[PDB]
């Protein structure tokens, strides 16, 4: 798993321009996935009941 | 009892078992490298290099 | 409990003939069986352990098998050192069982 | 090795005794070492191991009554009987205990309770 953060200008979605993406950690792993999800942590303002 | 012969006595033992599969080694001992003596032509080998 | 029984409690052979003796126990104990050999007024002879093993001074004449209920000794042929009394120990790291003994005599007339 | 077991002999019931076995030609603090007894007409009877460590194993009905021991110094075991009882009389005999078990028998102490 490689890893990139760009401080480029904030927009509407995936703008143009390139920038190469380095490795982490070389997880010596690589056992196959079928499904792919995104976790997602529910916002909050640390004061909301 | 600290009074045994030494076919009782308490004796530490550690079995430092190694183990290989399809996976790279993450655990070597290459503790052996030389110094740096420079601007000579010499045999270099920076680690596999 | 594990009780193991021996058969002929009276038996007469001669020497040179084979001594064929079973010992028998009531239920599986998979190798923990032992066969020894005790003269009157001696103390039992370890003649074979796991039931297959053949004990280390213990004449290869003594061919020990058998397995969970039961098991076998058998005297290929019988000799003079072998006219004694013979018991199968169940093997138990506590008092464990022994056999009741099967006594080999010399027949005669 | 030589096992030779000494005290053999009468005891009245509820009595205590002290039978002793000299280990000679190795030495008591590197191998185990039991006590088993053999009744007038039955089989044997292992009823205690003494393991080279000093971890005494006792038989449920010897334990809290039999105590297992070894002088290393002197290279004997010795088997203290308490609270004896009439079922306790049998040829006793010192043995040594092995990963194959018991290959040094001793000579055996004589032990009548009446």
């Amino acid at each position: 798993i490689y890893s990139k953060h760009t401080p480029i200008n904030l927009g509407r979605d995936l703008p143009q321009g390139f920038s190469a993406l380095e490795p982490l950690v070389d997880l010596p792993i690589g056992i196959n996935i079928t499904r792919f999800q995104t976790l997602l942590a529910l916002h909050r303002s640390y004061l909301t009941p | 009892r600290p009074t045994y012969g030494v076919g009782h006595q308490p004796y530490r033992v550690v079995v430092l078992s190694f183990e290989l599969l399809h996976a790279p080694a993450t655990v070597c001992g290459p503790k052996k490298s030389t110094n740096l003596v420079k601007n000579k032509c010499v045999n270099f080998n920076f680690n596999g290099l | 409990d594990i009780q193991m029984t021996q058969t002929p409690p009276s038996l007469s052979a001669s020497v040179g003939d084979r001594v064929s003796i079973s010992c028998r126990a009531s239920q599986s104990t998979g190798s923990w069986l032992a066969w020894y050999q005790q003269k009157p007024g001696k103390a039992p002879k370890l003649l074979i352990y796991k039931t297959s093993s053949l004990e280390s001074g213990v004449p290869s004449r003594f061919s020990g098998s058998g397995s969970g209920t039961e098991f076998t000794l058998t005297i290929s042929s019988l000799q003079p050192d072998d006219v004694a009394t013979y018991y199968c120990q169940h093997y138990d790291t506590y008092s464990s069982t022994f056999g009741q003994g099967t006594k080999v005599e010399i027949k005669r007339t | 090795v030589q096992l030779v077991e000494s005290g053999g002999g009468l005891i009245q019931p509820g009595g205590s005794l002290r039978l002793s076995c000299a280990a000679s030609g190795i030495i008591v603090s590197r191998n185990y070492m039991s006590w088993v007894r053999q009744a007038p007409g039955k089989g044997l009877e292992w009823v205690s191991i003494l393991y080279a460590g000093g971890s005494s194993f006792y038989a449920e009905p010897v334990q809290g009554r039999f105590t297992v021991s070894r002088d290393n110094s002197k290279n004997t075991l010795f088997l203290e009987m308490n609270s004896l009882r009439v079922e306790d009389t049998a040829v006793y005999y010192c043995a040594r205990d092995l990963q194959w078990g018991i290959d040094i028998w001793g000579q055996g102490a004589m032990v009548t309770v009446s």
